[PDB]
């Protein structure tokens, strides 16, 4: 079986320059009798299944824009993307069809170097309804930000909470290339109405210094 | 226009069967050899099985040798995979995926089918607001559900532009939850009307929320 190994796993390049992602298969793909490689460049969309970019190691999918071109023999491949634009965030797959079987390698996320941006923080109670089943979800918002990495602290009556919450991140945005997060503080309904000021907390380099939103339970 | 329609997915005990099906359309399907393709989630692509264009040769991925069965019905144009024993591990969208007439790479691929081996409950989630207090934040929390997929829109697909739907996270209770916001002027407050259209096709559960600035 055919290993095939990319490089890097993770890319971050600026708009308009050029990402290379290399690929290396275990054994030689190039087939003897026609003088072709048997390796395929794909890209990968979150909620899409792959698409094709490349076959025979250079040659480009109809439709698909020049900007991307492969190149390579036998073991050792490269996918250039040049003049990379903001809709080309994907995870890159290389795949050898030379013999079953079929082989993909473990993927390459390219994402996009764009400027800082700070979020925009949003905070919200738990529901009334939720309440009567007795359970208070409070949520944190980060909107529009980059980079990925953010700090978000919550804090009930001074205390930090820590186990109780879970966050969840967007896919960095193909028009905008940031990234929004949530983050969801969860306890009893019990342990809700015990404590009055619930606080998220947010550190990111785009903020000059934390950036808190609260609200105290019961109050408007 | 070429087609490839996944259906038979979803959630299905370990050791038990699943059969999944795959309507081709807009070319001569007998002509073209077919694959199946799977992606757990959050990782990387793995072929699964492989069919000639006849259905005389097939081949199979070790993991799925002995329990997988593909198979296919050029006069209905139809691609199937029987699959049996089915372990956590087979958990994955499983794409049905076409091989070119005479190169042999997969040129197209379907949208896949979610398949999630469990024995987890199937169970439909509560939906709460996320109530705003330029610009202003509003959302939906679709909290306790299983297994995955859910959709959720806003005003039936009217409202698109600045809408964030977060990845699902597994509680510890092993029940998915997810919240979906939009930004929107804060002018619009007291005039549009918010409403996330929440669907979760596996439990039969379907919820309209209206969404508004919560009253003092």
């Amino acid at each position: 079986d055919i290993v095939m190994t990319q490089s890097p796993d993770s890319l971050a390049v600026s708009l308009g320059e050029r990402a290379t992602i290399n690929c290396k298969s275990s054994q030689s793909v190039l087939y003897s009798s026609n003088n072709k490689n048997y390796l395929a460049w794909y890209q990968q969309k979150p909620g899409q299944p792959p698409k094709l970019l490349i076959y025979w190691a250079s040659t480009r999918e109809s439709g698909v824009p020049d900007r991307f071109s492969g190149s390579g023999s036998g073991t050792d491949f490269t996918l250039t993307i040049s003049s990379l634009q903001a809709e080309d965030v994907a995870v890159y797959y290389c795949q050898q069809y030379y013999s079953t079987p079929l082989t993909f390698g473990q993927g390459t996320k390219v994402e996009i170097k764009r400027t800082v941006a700070a979020p925009s923080v949003f905070i919200f109670p738990p529901s009334d309804e939720q309440l009567k089943s007795g359970t208070a979800s409070v949520v944190c918002l980060l909107n529009n930000f980059y980079p990925r990495e953010a700090k978000v602290q919550w804090k009930v009556d001074n205390a930090l909470q820590s186990g109780n919450s879970q966050e969840s991140v967007t896919e960095q945005d193909s028009k905008d290339s940031t990234y929004s997060l949530s983050s969801t503080l969860t306890l009893s309904k019990a342990d809700y109405e015990k404590h009055k000021v619930y606080a998220c907390e947010v550190t990111h380099q785009g903020l000059s210094s934390p950036v808190t939103k609260s609200f105290n339970r019961g109050e408007c | 226009e070429v087609q490839l329609l996944e259906s038979g997915g979803g959630l299905v005990q370990p050791g038990g069967s699943l059969r999944l099906s795959c309507a081709a359309s807009g070319f001569t399907f007998s002509s073209y050899a077919m694959s199946w393709v799977r992606q757990a989630p959050g990782k990387g692509l793995e072929w699964v099985s492989a069919i000639s264009g006849s259905g005389g040769s097939t081949y199979y991925a070790d993991s799925v040798k002995g329990r997988f069965t593909i198979s296919r019905d050029n006069s209905k144009n139809t691609l199937y995979l029987q699959m049996n024993s089915l372990r956590a591990e087979d958990t994955a969208v499983y794409y049905c995926a076409k091989y070119d007439g005479i190169y042999g790479e997969l040129d197209f691929w379907g949208q896949g089918t979610l398949v999630t081996v469990s024995s987890a409950s199937t169970k439909g989630p509560s939906v709460f607001p996320l109530a705003p207090s330029g610009t202003a934040a509003l959302g939906c929390l679709v909290k306790d559900y299983f297994p995955e997929p859910v959709t959720v829109s806003w005003n039936s697909g009217a409202l698109t532009s600045g809408v964030h739907t977060f990845p699902a996270v597994l509680q510890s209770s092993g029940l998915y939850s997810l919240s979906s916001v939009v930004t929107v002027p804060s002018s619009s407050l007291g005039t549009q009307t918010y409403i996330c259209n929440v669907n979760h096709k596996p439990s039969n559960t379907k919820v309209d929320k209206k969404v508004e600035p919560k009253s003092c």
